[PDB]
């Protein structure tokens, strides 16, 4: 219908946060392997002069430009992991909403303001909310280990 | 216990002793402005603003100075930056003309007016050309006629450095790489080789200014506590005694001489600089000293000194050989190369039962540093006087390993080696490997006890 | 300084011979051979460590003010004067003979 | 409290085993990222001569050892996958402990020694023991397969 | 016996692929780290020149291929991740068979083909399969997401 | 004499080589992204309103 | 084999330095070489 249809990478970026809440696939692929994918199959054209004269001047700019993009990549990956949930695309902790971040309600949240929109009202508390859940995880870290050594 | 399983663990604080590829910090007041050439520095990232830092509790690492690989780094770094910034500039090459010298008017022809002729940019006109020259950067031909030849021109390449480039010694932090981490000795009197107990990580070093010098340790870090000296060994006598003052001593220097530039195009697009003439007195290079600082010092010295030795009574003397680099105290001061004749604040006997102090020095042009394969560098002259003011870190000695009835136990100024430059401030540190995975066995199975 | 003991040191080629070797600080011991036209020849560079083409034979054993350097089965190339080397310092030396 | 504070980087290097067990997140995290945060983060400083005159000495001192920091990285987390759990930190699994690796008991391991000090002790058996593991999640892999068969 | 003992790299490469699904950790591991381990380990030989007179002709031919197989390898934990399953080695789906892609039967798909020549009679579909799993997590996503907001 | 031969180093470009102006589209990497102003009339500076990726 | 393999030739050359033209003499064999014009000295 709309959401086992077609959409297009980074189609709702005016499109309400709930809506977006569909087409994460979308904008959740291709972070890497939107270039590799495309690169190593459109380089093996009939050429034989991959990297000839060795490197160049587009060598360069694009190995200095293909290690960023997997180290940006395992950046947010990392990020997955110490937070204990990199089944990715949505997951809930034991962290809170401290309303000091977002007075607002839900209704609104998810069906009028966009992500982009959104992630701006609440890009100053980031820093303060992303090292909440990790201090989320740590809690549980102990308590796990406690819970390991007597059974 | 019980049933008892292995478990594996993700984050440990594990390491191991390490090498590998570090990676420079610049500071924000060095790159901003420009400075024009500088080193490498300016492909560097920069410095954290906040220079961050973490205490390890209830370790007591194992350090060694004298193996360590940020020192065969470090110059390994250092030689390279130079050869690539003076890859563009400008050869002399062909300058190894017959000099046709007469001198001017220590008095043994020290500066030295010399003639020759050189094609220009273009190949129809061999000009006559009149420049200055020193008489150790240059060398005389069979009789001494009115001919010279440059020093090291006929063996080897001399490469003019351009006079946009600056050899200031910027300090510079070594920055580890992710899954490695660099420690620190926070210790006041470190031995140099042995365990530690106040250690700490941290993402970078302290700034180390790069200086190269041949005898004194300048610019460099203060002792904390009191004055201390480290070697490999002792009974060594083949090997380097490294000291760290407590109290800095200043140490004021210049080329009292107003000089003029002259720009000689041998081109195309490209000349040679040199100094067209002197404006006033013609004078001597020199650097003053306190010998009350000085030789109050070397009380401090003596004192650290009979620690590692007995309580004999200790010998200073002048350096037993070798080129003007090591026999001499050879330094930058404002971008021309001084070497300062070091007899004076090396003669003295120390036992237990005013004025100030003038160092000639020489100045050369010619140079080759880490003693490259007939390659050199001519630094151009700096237009005008030039005055620095440096401060005496520490320095180096070596031992004659000979010990004599009277004797009693002799140590002349060091320095053949430059990898010392370097251990004397990353002695601190150490590099190691981070492991963050570690299996440990705690009663948990792996939930199969149904499917 | 070095004290290498003792001095006669003349035996046939089947026997067993020892030379001692004394000092009052520590350092790093080494032993060498003389021979009719050759200089002196390296044979241990720690003490306990043997040097290139050198057999079971040459035990090296002692952990204490006295060291000692032995070379059991004797042959006619161990004709020769031996020395102990403590960095810059000699040993007296001592020559075997036919 | 003292699991819910502040610790830093590499802390419990000389705290028990036990101790340890709460501060992962701490050395789990900035294996990667912990230099791509600041690295791109202070590489956009006013310069615009990132990567000027092409690429220099230093140019290649952190691209030889960018490119080592991912694939150390992704070399643990390769583990994690081959050994079924990628859940980090803390993982149980059906290989017992084989008293040969090291007889001693529960109490002291967790509460005396230090990660660096046991990891020493168990040092030279950790090779038969990662391969224990491997071999643990194929017969549990083929053990899945025979199931997907019939069901 | 036969699956808890040795077997090798690509081993069965002819073998029924009912068969292989059993060393699937064989040649599951060592797509990256199959090198990094080797080349970290025999590069630290007592040599002091890694990397002497900076980078020469196979300076580069190792860094333009160590940086693809991170990318290569990330491109396939991308999609296990854009699929909602990096458990690895084996993971059902509600996407059914279409019976298009290989009309044939269960006996004999485990037992008498091998995936060397499995994946070649259906090598064709696998761009519409592959699209079909994204498509089936995003509906997933989506009615995650819709009970996330009541619940 | 040559117009900038004592003030500079002329270098013949070899004849091999063409200065044909080849079309050329600047391809974004990974994690980023290119946008465009699909509108007719643009100012070249301010809000777009047509735009895509 | 003794149509002159081995020659031994002479020619002035700069030395290291630009104040020097030392006539010079070496050895070359003769596919390493070749003559001008009327086969002179020549080479
Ligand atoms: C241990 O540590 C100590 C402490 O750090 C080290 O000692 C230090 O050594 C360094 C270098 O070795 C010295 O830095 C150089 O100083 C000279 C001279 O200082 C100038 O400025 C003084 C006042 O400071 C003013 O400027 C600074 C910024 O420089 C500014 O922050 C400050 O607020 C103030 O505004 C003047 O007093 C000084 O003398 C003047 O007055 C005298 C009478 O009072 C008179 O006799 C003098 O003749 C002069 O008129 C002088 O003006 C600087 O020249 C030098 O800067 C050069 O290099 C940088 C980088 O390339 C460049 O940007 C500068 O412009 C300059 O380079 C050009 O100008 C020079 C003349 O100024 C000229 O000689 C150069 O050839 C060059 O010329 C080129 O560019 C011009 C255009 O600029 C062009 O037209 C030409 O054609 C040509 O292409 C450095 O700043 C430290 O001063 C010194 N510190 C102390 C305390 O001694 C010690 O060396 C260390 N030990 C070891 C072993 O390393
Ligand atoms: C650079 O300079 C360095 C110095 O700055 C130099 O390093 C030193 O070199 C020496 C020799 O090469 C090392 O060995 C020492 O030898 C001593 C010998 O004493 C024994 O023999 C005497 C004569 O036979 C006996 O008299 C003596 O006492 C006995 O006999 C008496 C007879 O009446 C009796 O009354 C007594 O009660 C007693 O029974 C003794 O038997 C040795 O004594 C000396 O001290 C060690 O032992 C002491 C206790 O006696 C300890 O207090 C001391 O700390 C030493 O312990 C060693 O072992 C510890 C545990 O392993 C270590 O913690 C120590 O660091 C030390 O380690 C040595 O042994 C390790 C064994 O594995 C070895 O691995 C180490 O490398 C080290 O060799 C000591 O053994 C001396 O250790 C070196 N270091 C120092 C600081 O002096 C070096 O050679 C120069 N060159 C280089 C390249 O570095
Ligand atoms: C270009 O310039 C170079 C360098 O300036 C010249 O290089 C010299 O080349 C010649 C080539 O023949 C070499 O000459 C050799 O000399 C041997 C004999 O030398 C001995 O006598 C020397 C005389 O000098 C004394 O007098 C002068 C003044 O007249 C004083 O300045 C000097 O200090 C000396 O005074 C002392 O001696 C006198 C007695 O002679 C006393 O009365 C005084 O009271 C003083 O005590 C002397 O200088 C020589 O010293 C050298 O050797 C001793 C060891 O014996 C050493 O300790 C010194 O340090 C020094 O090296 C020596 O006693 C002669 O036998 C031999 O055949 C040869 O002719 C000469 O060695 C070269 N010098 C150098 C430094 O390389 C070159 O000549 C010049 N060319 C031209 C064309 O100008
Ligand atoms: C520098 O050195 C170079 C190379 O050494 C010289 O290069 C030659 O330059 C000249 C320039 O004028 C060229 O000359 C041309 O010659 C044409 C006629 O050539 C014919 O006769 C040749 C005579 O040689 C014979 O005699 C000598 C001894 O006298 C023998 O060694 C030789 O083998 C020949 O013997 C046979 O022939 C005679 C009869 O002549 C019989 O009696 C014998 O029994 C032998 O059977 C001959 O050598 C020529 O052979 C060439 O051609 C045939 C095809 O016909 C080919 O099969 C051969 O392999 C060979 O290539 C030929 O028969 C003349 O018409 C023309 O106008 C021109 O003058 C000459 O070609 C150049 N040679 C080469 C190799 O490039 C150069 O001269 C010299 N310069 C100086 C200053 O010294
Ligand atoms: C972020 O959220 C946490 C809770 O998840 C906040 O902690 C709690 O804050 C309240 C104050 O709002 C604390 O006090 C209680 O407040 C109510 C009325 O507001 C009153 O009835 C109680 O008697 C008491 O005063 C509460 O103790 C505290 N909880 C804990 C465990 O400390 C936190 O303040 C929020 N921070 C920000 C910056 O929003
Ligand atoms: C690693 O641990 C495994 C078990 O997880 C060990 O395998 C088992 O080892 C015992 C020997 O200790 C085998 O024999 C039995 O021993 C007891 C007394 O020790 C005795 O009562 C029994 O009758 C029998 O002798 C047991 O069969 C064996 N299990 C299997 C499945 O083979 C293994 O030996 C350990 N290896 C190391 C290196 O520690
Ligand atoms: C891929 O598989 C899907 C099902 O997972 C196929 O969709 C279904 O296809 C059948 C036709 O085979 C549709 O119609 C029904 O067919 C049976 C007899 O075949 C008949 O008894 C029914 O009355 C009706 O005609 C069915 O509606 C359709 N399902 C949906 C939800 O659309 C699909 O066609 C397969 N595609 C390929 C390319 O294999
Ligand atoms: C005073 O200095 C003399 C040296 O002038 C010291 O004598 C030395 O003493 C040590 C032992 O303490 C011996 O090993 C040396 O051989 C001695 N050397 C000489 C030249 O005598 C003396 O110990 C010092 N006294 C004090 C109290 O410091
Ligand atoms: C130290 O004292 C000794 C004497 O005890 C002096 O030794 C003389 O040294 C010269 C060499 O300069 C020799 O030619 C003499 O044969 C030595 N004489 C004796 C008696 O040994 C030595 O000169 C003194 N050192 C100082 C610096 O004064
Ligand atoms: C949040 O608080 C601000 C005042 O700080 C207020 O203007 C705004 O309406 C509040 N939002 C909601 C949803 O109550
Ligand atoms: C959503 O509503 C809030 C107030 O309820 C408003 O400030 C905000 O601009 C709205 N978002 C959009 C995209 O209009
Ligand atoms: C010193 O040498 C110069 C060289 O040009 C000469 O002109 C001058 O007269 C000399 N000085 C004396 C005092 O002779
Ligand atoms: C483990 O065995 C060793 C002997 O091999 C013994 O000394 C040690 O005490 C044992 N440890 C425990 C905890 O029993
Ligand atoms: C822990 O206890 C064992 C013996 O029970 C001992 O060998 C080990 O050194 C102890 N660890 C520490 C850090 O003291
Ligand atoms: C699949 O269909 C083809 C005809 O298109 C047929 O030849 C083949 O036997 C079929 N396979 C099975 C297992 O029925
Ligand atoms: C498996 O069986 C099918 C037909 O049932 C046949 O086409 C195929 O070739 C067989 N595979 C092998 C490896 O023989």
């Amino acid at each position: 219908g709309i959401g086992a249809v077609f959409l297009g990478f980074l189609g709702a970026a005016g499109s309400t946060m709930g809506a977006a809440s569909m087409t994460l696939t979308v904008q959740a692929r291709l972070l890497l392997s939107g270039i590799v994918q495309q690169q190593n199959n459109l380089l093996r054209a009939p050429e034989a002069q991959e990297r000839m004269l060795q490197l160049t001047v587009w060598g360069i700019k694009q190995l200095q430009a293909r290690v960023l993009a997997v180290e940006r990549y395992l950046g947010d990956q990392q990020l997955l992991g110490i937070w204990g949930c990199s089944g990715k695309l949505i997951c809930c902790t034991a962290v809170p909403w401290n309303a000091s971040w977002s007075n607002k309600s839900l209704d609104r949240i998810w069906n009028n303001m966009t992500w982009m929109e959104w992630e701006r009202e609440i890009d100053n508390y980031t820093s303060e909310i992303y090292t909440l859940i990790e201090e989320s995880q740590n809690q549980q870290e102990k308590n796990e280990q406690e819970l390991l050594e007597l059974d | 216990v019980e049933k008892l399983w292995v478990t594996v663990y993700y984050g440990v604080p594990v390491w191991k002793e390490a090498t590998t590829t570090l990676f420079c910090a610049s500071d924000a007041k060095a790159y901003d402005t420009e400075v024009h050439n500088v080193w490498a520095t300016h492909a560097c990232v920069p410095t954290d603003p906040n220079p961050q830092e973490v205490v390890l509790e209830n370790v007591t690492e194992h350090f060694n100075m004298w193996k360590n690989n940020m020192v065969e780094q470090m110059q390994e770094d250092i030689i390279s930056l130079w050869d690539q910034s003076l890859k563009p500039c400008v050869k002399l090459t062909p300058l190894c003309v017959t000099l046709n010298c007469k001198d001017v008017n220590m008095e043994r022809g020290e500066i030295k007016n010399c003639s020759f002729n050189i094609t220009t940019s273009i190949r129809d006109k061999v000009q006559k050309e009149y420049a200055l020259f020193y008489k150790l950067d240059v060398v005389p031909i069979d009789n001494n006629n009115t001919s010279y030849r440059l020093i090291s021109c006929d063996t080897s390449v001399i490469t003019q450095a351009c006079p946009k480039i600056s050899f200031e010694p910027i300090p510079i932090h070594y920055c580890a790489p992710a899954g490695f981490a660099i420690l620190k000795c926070n210790d006041k009197t470190f031995n140099g080789k042995g365990p530690c107990k106040n250690v700490s990580t941290v993402q970078c070093t302290h700034g180390i200014r790069p200086v190269v010098s041949t005898q004194l340790l300048l610019n460099g870090s203060l002792a904390e506590e009191e004055v201390v000296i480290r070697s490999d060994n002792f009974t060594n006598n083949a090997k380097t005694i490294i000291v760290q003052l407590k109290e800095s001593v200043e140490i004021n220097c210049t080329r009292p001489n107003n000089n003029t530039r002259k720009s000689i195009h041998i081109g195309p697009g490209r000349a040679f600089y040199t100094t067209g003439e002197i404006i006033g007195d013609i004078r001597q290079a020199h650097c003053n000293i306190s010998r009350a600082k000085w030789n109050d010092t070397l009380k401090q010295i003596v004192i650290k000194l009979r620690e590692q030795f007995e309580n004999k009574t200790i010998v200073f003397n002048h350096s037993s050989g070798g080129d003007p680099e090591i026999v001499m105290h050879s330094f930058n001061c404002g971008g021309e190369f001084f070497y300062c004749n070091s007899t004076q604040l090396f003669n003295s006997t120390w036992n237990n039962n005013g004025n100030t102090i003038t160092l000639p020095c020489r100045i050369k042009q010619i140079i080759n540093m880490w003693q490259e394969i007939g390659k050199a560098m001519y630094a151009p002259p700096i237009r005008g006087q030039i005055r620095c003011s440096s401060n005496i870190t520490g320095l180096l000695l070596t031992r004659d390993g000979c010990i004599n009835e009277n004797g009693t136990e002799i140590f002349r100024p060091g320095g053949g080696d430059m990898r010392d430059n370097w251990r004397s401030e990353l002695y601190k540190y150490k590099v190691v490997k981070i492991e963050p995975l570690g299996v440990a066995p705690t009663k948990c199975k792996r939930r199969v006890v149904g499917r | 300084v070095l004290t290498q003991s003792p001095g006669t040191l003349s035996l046939s080629p089947g026997e067993t011979a020892i030379i001692s070797c004394r000092t009052s600080q520590y350092g790093s011991l080494a032993w060498y051979q003389q021979r009719p036209g050759q200089a002196p020849r390296l044979v241990i560079y720690s003490g306990s460590t043997r040097a290139a083409g050198i057999p079971d034979r040459f035990s090296g054993s002692r952990w204490g003010p006295d060291y000692n350097l032995t070379i059991s089965n004797l042959e006619s190339g161990d004709f020769g004067v031996y020395y102990c080397q403590q960095y810059e310092f000699f040993g007296q030396g001592t020559k075997v003979q036919v």
